[PDB]
RNA sequence: CGCUACUACCGAUUGGAUGGUUUAGUGAGGCCCUCGGAUCGGCCCCGCCGGGGUCGGCCCACGGCCCUGGCGGAGCGCUGAGAAGACGGUCGAACUUGACUAUCUAGAGGAAGUAAAAGUCGUAACAAGGUUUCCGUAGGUGAACCUGCGGAAGGAUCAUUA
RNA sequence: UUAGAGUGUUCAAAGCAGGCCCGAGCCGCCUGGAUACCGCAGCUAGGAAUAAUGGAAUAGGACCGCGGUUCUAUUUUGUUG
RNA sequence: GUGGCGGCGACGACCCAUUCGAACGUCUGCCCUAUCAACUUUCGAUGGUAGUCGCCGUGCCUACCAUGGUGACCACGGGUGACGGGGAAUCAGGGUUCGAUUCCGGAGAGGGAGCCUGAGAAACGGCUACCACAUCCAAGGAAGGCAGCAGGCGCGCAAAUU
RNA sequence: UACCUGGUUGAUCCUGCCAGUAGCAUAUGCUUGUCUCAAAGAUUAAGCCAUGCAUGUCUAAGUACGCACGGCCGGUACAGUGAAACUGCGAAUGGCUCAUUAAAUCAGUUAUGGUUCCUUUGGUCGCUCGCUCCUCUCCCACUUGGAUAACUGUGGUAAUUCUAGAGCUAAUACAUGCCGACGGGCGCUGACCCCCUUCGCGGGGGGGAUGCGUGCAUUUAUCAGAUCAAAACCAACCCGGUCA
RNA sequence: UGUUGGAACAAUGUAGGUAAGGGAAGUCGGCAAGCCGGAUCCGUAACUUCGGGAUAAGGAUUGGCUCUAAGGGCUGGGUCGGUCGUCGGCCGGCGCCUAGCAGCCGACUUAGAACUGGUGCGGACCAGGGGAAUCCGACUGUUUAAUUAAAACAAAGCAU
């Protein structure tokens, strides 16, 4: 086991994985070359996402997903099933009666890019929206945003 | 009478829907067009807002592909092999999408000997000698014998898939989804995920 | 709740119809013409209370289907075909040519324009949409789909069709030193040089402009229409050229000319 | 406490009446599929004429080859349309019986509370209410109550001279 | 719909209507049907007092300095290769 | 004795568009209840890979793994004599009560379920069964859904002219 | 219009409620002369239904031998009205009521790069290209098939918008299907032929008979989709102008 | 075949079985026999000394034949040159069984699926009828060998 986990067989789909024809000087080079698109809005591709040897359907950045429309934050409180979290997220209501707020709070799962271990928990994140990647799985990561006041550089 | 709602499972939360509406038609299932090796026989469907789908239930002959020649061709089924999903989906012989098939290498070995003029099957010498010999050499005053001869080098199949060719069957991945277009359209298996899918058969039976 | 809908009814209908209440309970619902329910003008209202040439749909049936009604070069026959934005209408047994264009509050205000300028139109596109056969296509705000443009054509520009072939001559491209009036939403109507597009990736890119008069105001790039180069417009404009008065400056002018003209 | 009326309660019937949700069994009906073959049209193996070309025929009686309108016997032989019906799947109303839950109700006998009018026994409390009152807990007595242990003064002393 | 502006429905409740000028000679004119309000949530942009929150403590900001590996091309005689 | 001739009605294909919308989603917002404190499950309960079905996106469904989601910031279960909203009555500033009611959106045609035609029905002034109530009958069979406009019955404190 | 009064007591002060006062929506009693607007089977029974109406459709522009009128008009067809009847469209909009339904519906806000959409309006609609039979039409395209309807004619049961059996008939119904688009074009195979030049093998440089496929969508796979700042090598000799 | 054989097949017995419809109407009394009866998977009340009640009650499945999946043991590490008899002891030089793979054996098991049978399937045998109450004794134990198995004696506990 150690390196990959499935039945089928997971690739890039518009990556070509058998292009190799060439005998010449090396049958094999730099090989199955990597695919990625970047998001627009600024949000930096993480340079794990780019010479990463992962595999991944639903990554923002390696996959398919298409973000838009709606981008929020979270608190990560969960590191639970694999390939997505459960965050936290609080916010004030306004009550009319009283002049007077009244604390609330409601917590989703999103999903995650694998690249990553050293996403810790606790820690800010922003989130974009997505279309309906399960049952309750909207909104995808897009990137984590809490080190420094951590332990070890 | 099935439905693909979402009115009747609990929500995240663990509670229970009381649903607010009897069973609709725009949204709707049919029992499965579970396609198997056969005579073709393709039986209609239609759908919402017309748009006629087309569901197969016994196909031998698909539009399967060599990625490696940008070539593909018309190609008769005789096999299922490994799915993915189910295993009582390789018993049954059945056929959807990425289920792992063994397509006749006839017309793509024929392709491969008329276009580099190469041999690629020989057990008993039994025939392909009169063609072979002509195509490769002069025909038109010394042009064409200089394009095959750049041809004689860099002709690529791998033992992993120079075997196959040699026992006339070929992996191959079905990409087209049978049930809904009722083409069973795919690509040759063949690099690396051929070598991991050639481990997978060996040992299935655990 | 099954299907699609067939009765609009009172002034749930648009409101810049300038309806009543009292006249029963239904509203004419447009043909789904080339302009959406809310932005067009119902055929029908052009002829009852706008024109006041009929009476009731009856006098208005007659007139239509006798074929004197022109819109956009070709005669129409349906009783509500929705008009819209930079619409030119004929009439030949009279004599007049219309060009509805938004007010200052927005109601269609009643224009009469010349020959000359019934000619042409001006549209806005929606995308540029090279198609099949590396062939370029266009899309206007009546569902004009043309082949074959010039292909500086790229985004909200304003095109000028001869409403004989189509066939844009003289373009005017979207720039930010440009007339633009406002068409939909609470701006309604008014005039100015653009003067600034603050974009925003992701959402409605939000247009400032600035008027002749010193005012200024901002709405999204969607109600933005371009209807001329500089600080000339190419078609005249009616009373107060689309130019926003305070209610307070509005009941000025209703004092001053009272009693003198009846 | 021979003193009635009303309100609510516990209660053996291991009770009744209605909903409502369901496990399980039976499961009519539509739909998907694998079969199906009442029957209805075309094809070809046959004969004969007339229409035109044709060998024997000067053209014709008639025959051989091809194509066509018509005439009939037979292979119903190869092909398209196809209902009745069936094995199987799916959805599944409804019935029968269980559980669960809800609101409403009959029930000997018992024990409460309220109002009753001019009842019988006592006098417990308010004045040092004639044993100072009250709280907690406990036992007993026809009844209010009495008493034991520790408290409170809402006590009848804001205090008593080393 | 609440508010409110303009208007003599005989007043008003209402309604979005109406006023001239003359036999009519114009082969009619002047106009109306506006505005404010519409939390909370979402978008935008100026203000940064008050209230959260952040930053280099076992090293971190600064100096376009002089060195390596590893690669992605634009185009110069090779037009392209 | 021929070849070319405009105006139109109807027509189908769709990278297509434009309109009419329709459908599953995104963020926030709901009345009373703790004599409801733990709820959710291999039978999809949160997720992952692969896939049939769907018009698509997704446990929507099946397989194979992972053991997970929500909850004191009120889940879960119960009640409402609760269709939601634009609004309505009352009022100094706050508020309290009401919204079936003619506009917008949803559900339904006695209770449920299934389905043909059609772009759009799970339509009921369409069909198929079952259940309850039922109208003709030669006893063999047939037909229906006034929570449409008028009407009558029953219901009631209470609601119009076939 | 930011409001208060009667009531425990021999008398007083106050906590507290009971009762007052006004609007509002339903019922109800009495009364009622005019006019202008105007609610009206919701509350309980989303219980029941007799009776009658509430969904039909024609333009010059799909079908025309009812003989139902009318042409004068019987001739190498079809005056014109025209009810039936086949076809297309419509019944999936309107109206009613609130039984369900508690992040469910609904409101404000957004994506549908995650789908379908009769009709209205704009766009294209020279699709491919390659057989012509026997000794005489391959094939119709200057028009290719049969089928039912109303209509005629026999009936059946007590009955319904119930239908069977028999004879004709049409298409914008169900089907079949053609030189023309007369592809000169284009890419792959591609008999070859021709020159420069290598004795020759060779390379360059040419033009090509044959045959296959043809942007009209669906399905699958593969390719390239930018190059933003530059000067030389070995080495093809190539686009070129300067004398050489 | 238990201290004998032969022939028949009457009644009464003794010991075994089944019986249409009703199901305690029989009788002092469900006395006797009769249903339930194993195992897997769901489900489980009043009461309570919180251990029990409990196999409570009440459901479903079970045959064959063909498959599927899962649950384990033993062994392992290089061409190169010379020496020693590219295989090996040695040297030096490399490999680095490097993610944990590769080869050989090995027992019975458990879950699921397809097909088939006159729907039969713990197929002989072995194998509980349940529920609601009352009286008595706490319980397990003991006794009247040869009519009384109990509500009788014992019993821990309590107390003189």
């Amino acid at each position: 086991a150690d390196i990959q986990t499935e039945r089928a067989y997971q690739k890039q789909p518009t990556i070509f994985q058998n292009k190799k024809r060439v005998l010449l000087g090396e049958t094999g080079k730099e090989k199955l070359p990597r695919y990625y698109k970047n998001i627009g809005l600024g949000f930096k591709t993480p340079k794990e996402a780019i010479e990463g040897t992962y595999i991944d359907k639903k990554c923002p950045f390696t996959g398919n997903v298409s973000i838009r429309g709606r981008i929020l934050s979270g608190v990560v409180t969960k590191m639970k099933m694999q390939r997505t979290i459960v965050i936290r997220r609080d916010y004030l209501h306004y009550i009319r009666k009283y002049n007077r707020f009244e604390k609330r709070h409601k917590n989703m799962s999103v999903h995650l890019s694998p690249c990553f271990r050293d996403v810790q928990i606790g820690d800010i994140v922003t989130v974009g929206e997505c279309r309906p990647l399960s049952k309750t799985v909207r909104f995808n990561v897009l990137k984590v945003t809490k080190a420094a006041g951590t332990k070890k550089q | 009478g099935i439905s693909r709602d979402n009115w009747h499972k609990r929500r995240k939360t663990g509670g229970k829907r009381k649903p607010y509406h009897k069973k609709r038609k725009y949204e709707l299932g049919r029992p499965a067009a579970n396609t198997k090796i056969g005579p073709r026989r393709i039986h209609t469907v239609r759908v919402r807002g017309g748009n006629k789908k087309y569901r197969a239930l016994r196909l031998d002959v698909g539009n399967f592909s060599w990625g490696s020649e940008c070539c593909t061709r018309k190609t008769r089924i005789i096999d299922v092999v490994y799915n993915a999903s189910n295993n009582e989906l390789v018993r049954t012989k059945t056929l959807v999408k990425n289920c792992i098939v063994l397509i006749d290498s006839t017309p793509y070995r024929q392709w491969y000997e008329s276009h580099y003029a190469l041999p690629l099957g020989r057990k008993k010498g039994a025939k392909l000698t009169p063609e072979e010999e002509e195509i490769l050499n002069k025909k038109r005053s010394k042009k064409i014998q200089k394009k095959y001869d750049e041809r004689k080098k860099n002709a690529k199949i791998s033992s992993l898939l120079e075997e196959q060719f040699q026992q006339g069957k070929l992996l191959a991945c079905i990409a087209s989804r049978p049930g809904q277009c009722g083409r069973a359209d795919g690509y040759v298996l063949e690099g690396k995920e051929l070598e991991f899918y050639l481990r997978k058969i060996k040992a299935r039976k655990g | 709740a099954r299907g699609p809908k067939k009765h609009l009814k009172r002034v749930a209908a648009p409101k810049h119809w300038m309806l009543d209440k009292l006249t029963s309970v239904f509203a004419p619902r447009p043909s789904t013409g080339p302009h959406k329910l809310r932005e067009c003008l119902p055929l029908i209202i052009f002829l009852r209370n706008k024109l006041k040439y009929a009476l009731t749909g009856d006098e208005v049936k007659k007139i239509c289907m006798q074929r004197f009604i022109k819109i956009d070069g070709k005669v129409r026959a349906d009783i509500t075909y929705p008009a819209g934005f930079m619409d030119v209408i004929s009439i030949d047994k009279t004599g007049e040519n219309f060009r509805l264009i938004y007010d200052t509050k927005g109601r269609f205000a009643v224009h009469r324009i010349t020959p000359e300028e019934a000619k042409y139109k001006l549209c806005k596109v929606r995308k540029i949409f090279v198609g099949t056969k590396g062939i370029p296509h266009l899309v206007t705000h009546d569902a004009r789909t043309i082949r074959y443009p010039d292909p500086l054509i790229k985004m909200n520009d304003t095109i000028q069709i001869d409403l004989e072939t189509g066939k844009i001559t003289d373009f005017i491209k979207f720039d930010t030193g440009n007339l633009c009036m406002v068409t939909g939403g609470a701006n309604l109507g008014r005039i100015g040089v653009i003067t600034n597009r603050e974009r925003h990736p992701g959402s409605f890119d939000v247009v400032h402009v600035k008027d002749a008069n010193g005012n200024s105001f901002a709405t999204r790039l969607s109600n933005i229409f371009v209807i001329g180069k500089g600080n000339k417009p190419w078609i005249s404009l009616p009373r107060g050229k689309g130019i926003r008065l305070t209610i307070a400056e509005e009941r000025d002018k209703r004092l001053a000319a009272k009693q003198s003209s009846g």
